[PDB]
Protein backbone atom coordinates (compact mmCIF):
# COMPACT_ATOMS: atom_id res chain seq x y z
CA UNK A 1 0.00 0.00 0.00
CA UNK A 2 0.85 3.44 0.28
CA UNK A 3 2.69 4.37 3.03
CA UNK A 4 1.85 8.54 3.78
CA UNK A 5 4.24 10.45 5.85
CA UNK A 6 2.40 13.21 8.06
CA UNK A 7 4.43 15.29 9.97
CA UNK A 8 2.50 17.77 12.29
CA UNK A 9 4.65 21.25 13.25
CA UNK A 10 2.93 24.34 15.36
CA UNK A 11 3.64 26.01 18.46
CA UNK A 12 4.35 24.34 21.83
CA UNK A 13 0.97 23.81 23.66
CA UNK A 14 -1.27 23.52 21.43
CA UNK A 15 -1.98 20.00 21.24
CA UNK A 16 -0.23 17.84 18.52
CA UNK A 17 1.50 15.42 21.09
CA UNK A 18 -2.04 14.64 22.42
CA UNK A 19 -3.72 14.88 18.93
CA UNK A 20 -1.59 11.92 17.71
CA UNK A 21 -1.82 9.84 21.19
CA UNK A 22 -5.61 10.07 21.63
CA UNK A 23 -5.84 9.03 17.54
CA UNK A 24 -3.54 6.12 17.58
CA UNK A 25 -4.63 4.94 21.33
CA UNK A 26 -8.48 5.88 20.50
CA UNK A 27 -8.61 7.60 24.46
CA UNK A 28 -7.65 10.67 24.81
CA UNK A 29 -4.56 10.92 27.40
CA UNK A 30 -4.72 11.62 33.81
CA UNK A 31 -1.48 12.73 32.45
CA UNK A 32 -0.21 13.85 28.86
CA UNK A 33 2.80 11.71 27.79
CA UNK A 34 5.17 14.22 26.78
CA UNK A 35 6.46 11.13 24.24
CA UNK A 36 4.18 9.91 21.10
CA UNK A 37 6.30 7.06 20.14
CA UNK A 38 3.73 5.08 17.42
CA UNK A 39 4.78 6.01 13.81
CA UNK A 40 3.08 3.09 11.62
CA UNK A 41 -0.78 2.79 11.76
CA UNK A 42 -2.67 0.99 8.71
CA UNK A 43 -5.82 3.46 8.36
CA UNK A 44 -9.32 2.38 6.44
CA UNK A 45 -10.68 4.80 4.02
CA UNK A 46 -13.91 4.51 2.54
CA UNK A 47 -13.23 0.47 1.44
CA UNK A 48 -9.01 1.04 1.00
CA UNK A 49 -6.31 0.48 3.73
CA UNK A 50 -3.43 2.93 4.03
CA UNK A 51 -0.71 3.18 5.93
CA UNK A 52 0.55 6.75 7.75
CA UNK A 53 3.37 7.39 9.16
CA UNK A 54 2.96 9.91 11.80
CA UNK A 55 5.98 12.34 12.95
CA UNK A 56 5.65 14.17 16.40
CA UNK A 57 7.98 17.45 16.39
CA UNK A 58 7.24 18.31 19.99
CA UNK A 59 9.94 19.71 21.63
CA UNK A 60 11.93 21.22 18.18
CA UNK A 61 9.99 24.20 18.00
CA UNK A 62 12.67 26.94 19.51
CA UNK A 63 15.75 25.12 17.25
CA UNK A 64 15.57 26.73 14.04
CA UNK A 65 17.91 24.58 12.44
CA UNK A 66 16.67 21.08 14.52
CA UNK A 67 13.09 21.62 13.33
CA UNK A 68 13.82 21.61 9.45
CA UNK A 69 15.60 18.45 10.22
CA UNK A 70 12.23 16.75 10.35
CA UNK A 71 10.46 18.20 6.98
CA UNK A 72 12.28 16.23 4.58
CA UNK A 73 10.34 12.90 3.19
CA UNK A 74 7.14 14.14 3.82
CA UNK A 75 3.92 13.97 2.01
CA UNK A 76 1.53 16.02 4.12
CA UNK A 77 2.19 18.78 6.81
CA UNK A 78 -0.35 19.36 9.91
CA UNK A 79 0.50 22.78 11.00
CA UNK A 80 -1.88 23.06 14.33
CA UNK A 81 -2.65 25.89 16.32
CA UNK A 82 -5.08 26.42 19.63
CA UNK A 83 -8.12 27.78 18.76
CA UNK A 84 -8.01 29.55 22.09
CA UNK A 85 -4.58 30.66 21.58
CA UNK A 86 -4.58 33.82 19.16
CA UNK A 87 -0.80 33.68 19.88
CA UNK A 88 -0.18 30.33 18.14
CA UNK A 89 -2.57 31.44 15.50
CA UNK A 90 -0.30 34.41 14.45
CA UNK A 91 2.23 32.04 14.74
CA UNK A 92 0.70 30.19 11.65
CA UNK A 93 1.58 32.79 9.66
CA UNK A 94 4.62 34.57 10.92
CA UNK A 95 6.44 31.52 11.35
CA UNK A 96 4.91 27.94 10.73
CA UNK A 97 3.90 28.11 6.94
CA UNK A 98 7.10 30.15 5.47
CA UNK A 99 8.71 27.10 7.14
CA UNK A 100 7.64 24.17 5.38
CA UNK A 101 6.98 26.41 2.07
CA UNK A 102 10.22 27.07 1.92
CA UNK A 103 11.78 23.52 2.67
CA UNK A 104 8.78 21.81 1.26
CA UNK A 105 7.68 23.84 -1.23
CA UNK A 106 5.44 21.12 -3.17
CA UNK A 107 4.35 19.81 -0.20
CA UNK A 108 0.10 19.75 0.51
CA UNK A 109 -0.57 21.15 3.91
CA UNK A 110 -3.50 21.29 6.40
CA UNK A 111 -4.32 24.00 8.88
CA UNK A 112 -5.54 22.15 11.77
CA UNK A 113 -7.42 24.44 14.44
CA UNK A 114 -7.51 22.35 17.73
CA UNK A 115 -8.91 22.02 21.45
CA UNK A 116 -11.97 22.86 20.49
CA UNK A 117 -13.52 21.79 23.63
CA UNK A 118 -12.51 24.72 25.33
CA UNK A 119 -13.67 27.23 23.00
CA UNK A 120 -16.83 27.08 24.97
CA UNK A 121 -15.48 26.40 28.65
CA UNK A 122 -16.64 29.58 31.01
CA UNK A 123 -12.86 30.21 32.33
CA UNK A 124 -11.71 29.64 29.03
CA UNK A 125 -13.15 32.50 27.59
CA UNK A 126 -12.89 34.66 30.19
CA UNK A 127 -8.79 34.38 30.58
CA UNK A 128 -8.96 35.33 27.05
CA UNK A 129 -11.70 38.13 28.02
CA UNK A 130 -9.41 39.86 30.29
CA UNK A 131 -6.61 39.89 27.55
CA UNK A 132 -8.48 41.51 24.96
CA UNK A 133 -8.42 38.56 22.86
CA UNK A 134 -11.21 36.21 21.99
CA UNK A 135 -11.06 32.46 20.94
CA UNK A 136 -10.67 32.02 17.33
CA UNK A 137 -13.57 31.70 14.72
CA UNK A 138 -13.53 28.87 12.35
CA UNK A 139 -14.44 31.12 9.67
CA UNK A 140 -11.51 33.53 10.70
CA UNK A 141 -9.31 29.93 10.42
CA UNK A 142 -11.06 29.05 7.00
CA UNK A 143 -9.74 32.68 5.29
CA UNK A 144 -6.25 32.41 6.82
CA UNK A 145 -6.48 28.60 5.13
CA UNK A 146 -7.45 30.22 1.78
CA UNK A 147 -4.98 32.99 1.99
CA UNK A 148 -2.11 30.89 3.17
CA UNK A 149 -2.46 28.19 0.26
CA UNK A 150 -3.67 25.20 2.81
CA UNK A 151 -5.72 22.43 1.00
CA UNK A 152 -8.04 22.97 3.88
CA UNK A 153 -8.89 23.87 7.74
CA UNK A 154 -10.38 21.28 10.20
CA UNK A 155 -11.11 21.34 13.89
CA UNK A 156 -10.74 18.53 16.46
CA UNK A 157 -10.31 17.71 19.93
CA UNK A 158 -7.95 15.18 21.31
CA UNK A 159 -10.24 14.98 24.31
CA UNK A 160 -13.20 14.74 23.23
CA UNK A 161 -12.44 13.13 19.59
CA UNK A 162 -15.03 15.25 18.08
CA UNK A 163 -13.17 15.70 14.72
CA UNK A 164 -10.59 13.99 15.25
CA UNK A 165 -10.31 10.85 13.10
CA UNK A 166 -11.78 13.60 10.64
CA UNK A 167 -8.38 15.17 10.46
CA UNK A 168 -6.10 12.35 9.47
CA UNK A 169 -8.72 11.11 6.50
CA UNK A 170 -8.31 14.64 5.74
CA UNK A 171 -4.13 14.05 5.68
CA UNK A 172 -4.45 11.33 3.57
CA UNK A 173 -6.81 12.18 0.87
CA UNK A 174 -4.83 15.60 0.48
CA UNK A 175 -1.48 13.15 -0.10
CA UNK A 176 -2.74 11.39 -2.63
CA UNK A 177 -4.24 14.08 -4.76
CA UNK B 1 1.04 4.44 47.74
CA UNK B 2 -0.96 7.65 48.80
CA UNK B 3 -0.20 9.89 46.41
CA UNK B 4 -2.07 13.33 45.15
CA UNK B 5 -2.79 13.82 41.61
CA UNK B 6 0.70 16.11 41.88
CA UNK B 7 3.26 13.60 43.56
CA UNK B 8 1.13 10.94 41.22
CA UNK B 9 1.63 12.79 37.92
CA UNK B 10 5.61 13.12 39.30
CA UNK B 11 5.86 8.99 39.41
CA UNK B 12 4.18 8.54 36.25
CA UNK B 13 6.29 11.39 33.89
CA UNK B 14 9.35 9.81 36.38
CA UNK B 15 8.23 6.20 35.12
CA UNK B 16 8.11 7.74 31.64
CA UNK B 17 11.96 9.10 31.29
CA UNK B 18 12.51 5.19 32.00
CA UNK B 19 10.70 3.56 29.89
CA UNK B 20 11.10 5.77 26.79
CA UNK B 21 15.39 5.27 27.81
CA UNK B 22 14.54 1.85 27.52
CA UNK B 23 13.02 1.83 24.06
CA UNK B 24 15.09 4.36 22.42
CA UNK B 25 18.76 2.37 23.61
CA UNK B 26 17.19 -0.71 22.39
CA UNK B 27 16.01 1.08 19.59
CA UNK B 28 19.44 2.28 18.39
CA UNK B 29 20.86 -1.04 19.00
CA UNK B 30 17.82 -2.05 16.56
CA UNK B 31 19.92 0.35 13.68
CA UNK B 32 22.85 -1.25 13.93
CA UNK B 33 22.14 -4.38 13.91
CA UNK B 34 19.36 -4.82 10.93
CA UNK B 35 20.76 -1.35 9.24
CA UNK B 36 24.65 -0.36 9.73
CA UNK B 37 26.40 -3.96 9.99
CA UNK B 38 24.23 -4.98 6.35
CA UNK B 39 24.86 -2.11 4.60
CA UNK B 40 28.97 -2.32 5.57
CA UNK B 41 29.05 -5.58 4.33
CA UNK B 42 27.46 -4.86 1.46
CA UNK B 43 29.83 -3.84 -0.49
CA UNK B 44 27.21 -1.39 -1.68
CA UNK B 45 28.51 2.00 0.14
CA UNK B 46 32.26 2.31 0.86
CA UNK B 47 33.57 2.91 4.48
CA UNK B 48 33.06 6.84 3.32
CA UNK B 49 29.59 6.42 2.25
CA UNK B 50 28.86 4.16 5.71
CA UNK B 51 30.56 6.68 8.04
CA UNK B 52 28.70 9.65 6.01
CA UNK B 53 25.19 7.58 7.68
CA UNK B 54 26.19 6.02 10.57
CA UNK B 55 28.65 8.64 11.91
CA UNK B 56 29.39 8.24 16.17
CA UNK B 57 25.82 6.09 16.29
CA UNK B 58 28.06 4.03 18.53
CA UNK B 59 29.06 6.28 20.53
CA UNK B 60 25.68 7.33 20.99
CA UNK B 61 24.82 3.72 22.30
CA UNK B 62 27.49 4.12 24.56
CA UNK B 63 26.58 7.33 26.28
CA UNK B 64 23.09 6.43 26.49
CA UNK B 65 23.41 2.86 27.67
CA UNK B 66 25.32 4.58 30.92
CA UNK B 67 22.11 6.42 31.36
CA UNK B 68 20.07 3.36 31.54
CA UNK B 69 21.75 1.70 33.80
CA UNK B 70 22.41 4.38 36.04
CA UNK B 71 17.64 4.88 35.53
CA UNK B 72 17.75 0.71 36.91
CA UNK B 73 19.59 0.81 39.54
CA UNK B 74 17.83 3.86 40.82
CA UNK B 75 14.72 2.38 40.04
CA UNK B 76 15.42 -0.93 41.79
CA UNK B 77 17.10 0.33 44.57
CA UNK B 78 13.44 3.11 44.77
CA UNK B 79 11.44 -0.47 45.85
CA UNK B 80 9.02 -2.70 43.88
CA UNK B 81 5.74 -0.57 44.17
CA UNK B 82 7.31 2.57 46.19
CA UNK B 83 7.93 5.87 44.39
CA UNK B 84 11.11 7.39 43.05
CA UNK B 85 12.51 9.86 45.70
CA UNK B 86 15.10 11.31 43.51
CA UNK B 87 16.27 11.01 39.76
CA UNK B 88 17.11 14.55 39.08
CA UNK B 89 20.88 13.60 40.22
CA UNK B 90 21.51 11.33 37.66
CA UNK B 91 20.21 13.39 34.35
CA UNK B 92 22.73 16.08 35.86
CA UNK B 93 25.65 14.06 36.09
CA UNK B 94 24.50 12.20 32.62
CA UNK B 95 23.68 15.02 30.54
CA UNK B 96 27.15 16.11 30.24
CA UNK B 97 28.45 12.92 29.17
CA UNK B 98 26.08 13.50 25.49
CA UNK B 99 28.69 15.85 24.01
CA UNK B 100 28.50 12.86 21.23
CA UNK B 101 24.54 14.16 20.09
CA UNK B 102 26.10 17.40 18.85
CA UNK B 103 28.44 15.75 16.37
CA UNK B 104 25.96 13.57 15.34
CA UNK B 105 22.92 15.91 14.64
CA UNK B 106 25.40 18.47 12.94
CA UNK B 107 26.31 15.62 10.26
CA UNK B 108 22.68 13.87 10.06
CA UNK B 109 21.81 15.94 7.07
CA UNK B 110 24.65 15.01 4.69
CA UNK B 111 23.29 11.44 5.80
CA UNK B 112 19.75 12.33 4.90
CA UNK B 113 21.33 13.61 1.37
CA UNK B 114 23.42 11.04 0.82
CA UNK B 115 20.64 8.23 1.35
CA UNK B 116 18.40 9.57 -0.96
CA UNK B 117 20.53 9.97 -3.61
CA UNK B 118 21.79 6.34 -3.62
CA UNK B 119 18.15 5.52 -3.14
CA UNK B 120 17.11 7.01 -6.41
CA UNK B 121 20.65 7.03 -8.80
CA UNK B 122 20.93 2.85 -7.75
CA UNK B 123 17.74 0.72 -7.54
CA UNK B 124 20.36 -2.16 -5.37
CA UNK B 125 19.96 0.67 -2.86
CA UNK B 126 16.71 1.39 -2.81
CA UNK B 127 15.40 -2.13 -2.56
CA UNK B 128 17.86 -3.65 -0.05
CA UNK B 129 17.33 -0.79 2.24
CA UNK B 130 13.89 -1.71 1.91
CA UNK B 131 14.53 -5.74 2.93
CA UNK B 132 16.24 -5.04 5.37
CA UNK B 133 13.58 -2.80 7.29
CA UNK B 134 11.28 -5.73 6.36
CA UNK B 135 12.26 -7.12 10.09
CA UNK B 136 9.46 -6.87 12.01
CA UNK B 137 11.42 -5.15 15.20
CA UNK B 138 11.20 -1.94 12.94
CA UNK B 139 7.91 -1.82 12.78
CA UNK B 140 7.29 -0.54 9.57
CA UNK B 141 9.88 2.11 10.13
CA UNK B 142 12.18 2.80 7.26
CA UNK B 143 16.23 3.53 7.84
CA UNK B 144 16.01 7.45 7.44
CA UNK B 145 13.36 7.54 10.09
CA UNK B 146 15.33 6.12 12.74
CA UNK B 147 18.33 8.60 11.83
CA UNK B 148 16.13 10.96 13.01
CA UNK B 149 15.69 8.99 16.54
CA UNK B 150 18.90 11.03 18.14
CA UNK B 151 17.36 14.29 17.33
CA UNK B 152 14.24 13.69 18.82
CA UNK B 153 15.74 12.65 21.77
CA UNK B 154 17.88 15.25 22.84
CA UNK B 155 14.91 17.15 22.19
CA UNK B 156 12.73 15.34 24.31
CA UNK B 157 14.91 15.55 27.30
CA UNK B 158 13.52 19.10 28.39
CA UNK B 159 10.16 18.39 27.87
CA UNK B 160 9.94 15.07 30.36
CA UNK B 161 12.20 16.59 32.92
CA UNK B 162 9.97 20.07 32.80
CA UNK B 163 6.83 18.07 33.35
CA UNK B 164 8.88 15.94 36.53
CA UNK B 165 10.38 19.30 37.84
CA UNK B 166 6.60 21.05 37.67
CA UNK B 167 5.03 18.22 39.66
CA UNK B 168 8.11 18.54 41.90
CA UNK B 169 7.70 21.18 45.40
CA UNK B 170 10.44 23.24 46.27
CA UNK B 171 10.81 21.54 49.12
CA UNK B 172 11.59 17.96 47.50
CA UNK B 173 15.01 16.82 47.86
CA UNK B 174 14.81 16.40 44.01
CA UNK B 175 13.86 20.15 43.10
CA UNK B 176 17.35 21.17 43.09
CA UNK B 177 18.76 18.49 41.21
CA UNK B 178 15.60 18.63 38.73
CA UNK B 179 16.53 22.59 38.06
CA UNK B 180 20.01 21.75 37.51
CA UNK B 181 18.62 19.07 34.50
CA UNK B 182 16.71 21.25 32.91
CA UNK B 183 18.93 23.57 32.08
CA UNK B 184 21.73 21.05 31.28
CA UNK B 185 19.22 18.99 28.92
CA UNK B 186 18.60 22.89 27.31
CA UNK B 187 22.22 23.44 27.38
CA UNK B 188 23.07 20.57 25.07
CA UNK B 189 20.26 21.01 22.78
CA UNK B 190 21.17 24.76 22.05
CA UNK B 191 24.68 23.59 21.56
CA UNK B 192 23.06 20.80 18.80
CA UNK B 193 21.16 23.22 17.17
CA UNK B 194 24.46 25.84 17.12
CA UNK B 195 26.53 22.54 16.22
CA UNK B 196 24.02 21.86 12.87
CA UNK B 197 24.32 25.51 11.93
CA UNK B 198 28.58 25.42 12.13
CA UNK B 199 28.61 22.47 10.13
CA UNK B 200 25.83 24.25 7.31
CA UNK B 201 28.03 26.66 7.63
CA UNK B 202 31.01 25.23 6.98
CA UNK B 203 29.72 23.34 4.05
CA UNK B 204 28.39 26.67 2.28
CA UNK B 205 32.37 27.96 2.85
CA UNK B 206 33.44 24.78 1.33
CA UNK B 207 31.39 24.85 -1.84
CA UNK B 208 31.84 28.31 -2.72
CA UNK B 209 35.52 27.47 -2.25
CA UNK B 210 35.04 25.50 -5.27
CA UNK B 211 32.89 26.70 -7.78
CA UNK B 212 34.21 30.45 -7.24
CA UNK B 213 37.50 31.38 -9.43
CA UNK B 214 39.26 34.14 -7.07
CA UNK B 215 42.00 34.68 -9.43
CA UNK B 216 43.61 38.49 -9.71
CA UNK B 217 44.24 32.69 -3.29
CA UNK B 218 40.51 33.75 -1.26
CA UNK B 219 39.91 31.09 1.63
CA UNK B 220 36.55 31.50 2.57
CA UNK B 221 36.63 28.69 5.54
CA UNK B 222 38.97 30.61 7.91
CA UNK B 223 39.41 33.46 9.99
CA UNK B 224 37.81 36.75 9.51
CA UNK B 225 40.06 39.59 10.06
CA UNK B 226 38.27 40.39 13.56
CA UNK B 227 34.99 39.10 13.10
CA UNK B 228 35.65 35.55 14.48
CA UNK B 229 35.14 32.71 11.87
CA UNK B 230 33.59 33.58 8.55
CA UNK B 231 29.56 33.03 8.04
CA UNK B 232 27.74 33.38 4.92
CA UNK B 233 25.38 35.29 5.40
CA UNK B 234 22.88 35.48 2.28
CA UNK B 235 23.15 34.51 -1.62
CA UNK B 236 20.90 35.52 -4.58
CA UNK B 237 21.09 36.64 -8.12
CA UNK B 238 21.45 40.68 -8.76
CA UNK B 239 20.85 41.67 -12.08
CA UNK B 240 22.45 44.71 -12.94
CA UNK B 241 20.20 46.41 -15.85
CA UNK B 242 23.16 48.94 -15.85
CA UNK B 243 26.54 48.01 -16.66
CA UNK B 244 22.69 39.43 -15.56
CA UNK B 245 25.09 38.80 -12.47
CA UNK B 246 24.65 36.78 -8.99
CA UNK B 247 26.31 37.41 -6.06
CA UNK B 248 26.66 35.78 -2.77
CA UNK B 249 26.50 37.98 0.52
CA UNK B 250 28.76 36.81 3.85
CA UNK B 251 29.37 37.92 6.85
CA UNK B 252 32.10 40.66 5.50
CA UNK B 253 31.81 40.38 1.92
CA UNK B 254 29.67 40.87 -0.94
CA UNK B 255 31.16 38.59 -3.96
CA UNK B 256 29.63 39.76 -7.18
CA UNK B 257 29.97 37.25 -9.70
CA UNK B 258 28.91 35.67 -13.50
CA UNK B 259 27.52 32.30 -13.95
CA UNK B 260 30.01 30.93 -16.33
CA UNK B 261 27.64 28.08 -17.95
CA UNK B 262 24.36 24.55 -3.38
CA UNK B 263 23.52 21.31 -5.36
CA UNK B 264 25.62 18.94 -5.91
CA UNK B 265 25.25 19.76 -9.75
CA UNK B 266 27.88 21.00 -12.16
CA UNK B 267 28.06 25.01 -12.58
CA UNK B 268 30.77 27.91 -12.30
CA UNK B 269 31.00 31.15 -11.05
CA UNK B 270 33.84 33.79 -11.94
CA UNK B 271 33.36 44.76 1.23
CA UNK B 272 30.87 45.38 4.07
CA UNK B 273 32.44 47.87 6.07
CA UNK B 274 32.82 50.76 2.91
CA UNK B 275 29.18 50.26 1.88
CA UNK B 276 25.58 51.43 2.33
CA UNK B 277 22.74 50.29 0.84
CA UNK B 278 19.19 51.84 -0.31
CA UNK B 279 16.69 50.90 -2.93
CA UNK B 280 15.35 57.15 -5.03
CA UNK B 281 17.86 48.65 -5.55
CA UNK B 282 20.84 50.35 -5.51
CA UNK B 283 24.20 49.94 -3.66
CA UNK B 284 26.97 52.20 -2.84
CA UNK B 285 30.92 50.85 -2.97
CA UNK B 286 31.54 54.24 -6.48
CA UNK B 287 28.28 53.36 -7.07
CA UNK B 288 25.97 51.00 -8.71
CA UNK B 289 22.55 50.13 -9.37
CA UNK B 290 16.32 41.81 1.47
CA UNK B 291 18.66 44.82 2.32
CA UNK B 292 18.77 44.60 5.77
CA UNK B 293 20.48 41.41 5.09
CA UNK B 294 23.36 43.74 4.04
CA UNK B 295 22.60 46.30 5.89
CA UNK B 296 22.58 44.39 9.81
CA UNK B 297 25.94 43.34 8.50
CA UNK B 298 27.05 46.37 8.22
CA UNK B 299 26.39 47.93 11.55
CA UNK B 300 27.56 44.74 13.19
CA UNK B 301 31.02 45.32 11.55
CA UNK B 302 31.54 49.21 12.45
CA UNK B 303 30.08 48.27 16.00
CA UNK B 304 32.46 45.26 16.55
CA UNK B 305 35.80 46.93 15.37
CA UNK B 306 34.80 50.12 17.53
CA UNK B 307 36.73 48.46 20.18
N1 LIG C 1 -9.39 20.28 26.63
C1 LIG C 1 -8.39 19.90 25.79
N2 LIG C 1 -7.12 19.93 26.25
C2 LIG C 1 -6.09 19.55 25.46
C3 LIG C 1 -6.37 19.12 24.09
N3 LIG C 1 -5.19 18.82 23.53
C4 LIG C 1 -4.23 19.04 24.46
N4 LIG C 1 -4.77 19.47 25.62
C5 LIG C 1 -4.01 19.82 26.85
O1 LIG C 1 -2.72 20.29 26.45
C6 LIG C 1 -1.70 19.59 27.16
C7 LIG C 1 -0.97 18.66 26.20
O2 LIG C 1 -0.82 19.24 24.91
P1 LIG C 1 0.37 18.68 23.98
O3 LIG C 1 -0.13 17.66 22.98
O4 LIG C 1 1.44 18.07 24.85
O5 LIG C 1 0.89 20.02 23.25
P2 LIG C 1 2.17 20.03 22.27
O6 LIG C 1 3.26 20.89 22.87
O7 LIG C 1 1.75 20.59 20.93
O8 LIG C 1 2.72 18.63 22.08
C8 LIG C 1 -2.38 18.76 28.23
O9 LIG C 1 -2.36 19.45 29.48
C9 LIG C 1 -3.80 18.61 27.74
O10 LIG C 1 -4.71 18.61 28.85
C10 LIG C 1 -7.79 19.12 23.65
O11 LIG C 1 -8.12 18.77 22.49
N5 LIG C 1 -8.71 19.51 24.54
Amino acid sequence: MQTIKCVVVGDGAVGKTCLLISYTTNKFPEYVPTVFDNYAVTVMIGGEPYTLGLRDTAGQEDYDRLRPLSYPQTDVFLVCFSVVSPSSFENVKEKWVPEITHHCPKTPFLLVGTQIDLRDDPSTIEKLAKNKQKPITPETAEKLARDLKAVKYVECSALTQKGLKNVFDEAILAALE
Amino acid sequence: DMLTPTERKRQGYIHELIVTEENYVNDLQLVTEIFQKPLMESELLTEKEVAMIFVNWKELIMCNIKLLKALRVRKKMSGEKMPVKMIGDILSAQLPHMQPYIRFCSRQLNGAALIQQKTDEAPDFKEFVKRLAMDPRCKGMPLSEFILKPMQRVTRYPLIIKNILENTPENHPDHSHLKHALEKAEELCSQVNEGVREKENSDRLEWIQAHVQCEGQLVFNSVTNCLGPRKFLHSGKLYKAKSELYGFLFNDFLLLTQITKFSPKSNLQYIFLNEVLVKDIFHISDRVYAWVQKIKAASELYIETEK
